[PDB]
């Protein structure tokens, strides 16, 4: 919820929180895309490649 | 966790960890402490007193 007046929430550290929108009155969200560390396990490079 | 930051969980969980306590508490109640040298013994817990 905003007051008739606020924009462009923070409300963490420093992050772009949850924004309103031009044009219209929505509070609108706005979330980092997925992301991670992919890795991979292996068996001796000796016996086998899978 | 957004930014860059992320945390690997522990390769034990709980129930393991409780599991492995529960032996070592078995193991001392009855066998005495013949197993942690070799295979376990048993002796009743008066004469372990
Ligand atoms: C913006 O202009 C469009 C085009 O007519 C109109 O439909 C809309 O209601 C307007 N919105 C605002 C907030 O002025
Ligand atoms: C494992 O590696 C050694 C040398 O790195 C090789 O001589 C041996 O053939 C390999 N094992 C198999 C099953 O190929």
């Amino acid at each position: 919820k905003f007051l008739p007046f606020q924009q462009f929430g923070r409300d963490i550290a420093d992050t772009t929180d949850a924004v309103r929108d031009p044009q219209t009155l929505e509070i609108l969200d706005i979330t980092p895309c997925s992301f991670g560390g992919v890795s991979v396990i292996t068996p001796g490079t000796n016996t086998s490649n899978q | 966790k957004f930014n860059g930051l992320t945390v690997l969980p522990p390769l034990l969980t709980d129930e393991m960890i409780a599991q492995y306590t529960s032996a070592l508490l078995a193991g001392t109640i009855t066998s005495g402490w013949t197993f942690g040298a070799g295979a376990a013994l048993q002796i009743p817990f008066a004469m372990q007193m």
